[PDB]
């Protein structure tokens, strides 16, 4: 075994951390649009009908 | 027909099966 000291090997574990909270802000993201649309077709789509009426 | 020191033939030993049971992460990773 040629393992690192334990002092580093938290930093190499807060490494591989880092790379799975970079695909989890991507993630939410993605969440944020595909929430933020529908609002905005919805607001639309109102809007639409008040100046009918 | 000859045995290599390092083989665990050189010692009365004969592997027949290796497998792994489980593989897990790091609690931080997990």
């Amino acid at each position: 075994a040629a393992r690192p000291p334990e002092e580093v090997k938290a930093a190499f574990d807060d490494a591989i951390a880092a790379r799975e909270n970079e695909q989890q802000y991507i993630r939410e993201a993605e969440a944020y649009t595909n929430e933020v649309q529908p609002r905005a077709n919805g607001q639309a789509q109102r809007i639409l009908e008040e100046a009918r009426a | 027909p000859v045995i290599n020191p390092n083989s665990m033939a050189a010692l009365g030993i004969e592997v027949v099966d290796v497998r792994i049971k489980q593989i897990n992460l790091p609690t931080e990773v997990s």
